[PDB]
């Protein structure tokens, strides 16, 4: 349970967070896991 | 100090964001320009003498 910093209606990456910094263009796909 | 270079620039894209890495003092220009000026004037010598 999230209180500050996080609004409703954001995305959050959950899987795939090897190649992935703060400042670089992604892709998207829906989360594999639930 | 060229491999601390090498290393740095190795490690940077792995830095966060509003991180630079700054090398203020550094005597390397100093032993590279006292060792380059000798190299020449031993050139300019050898060219004048003869």
């Amino acid at each position: 349970l999230v209180t500050e910093g996080l609004n409703a209606g954001d995305k959050i990456i959950t899987e795939g967070l090897q190649f992935v910094q703060p400042g670089v263009e992604v892709k998207t796909v829906p989360a594999k896991n639930v | 100090a060229k491999a601390i270079r090498q290393t740095i620039a190795n490690l940077e894209p792995f830095m966060p964001q509003g991180m630079k890495v700054v090398y203020p003092y550094d005597t390397t220009p100093v032993v590279s320009a006292s060792i380059h000026e000798v190299v020449k004037t031993l050139g300019e010598a050898i060219l004048l003498v003869f």
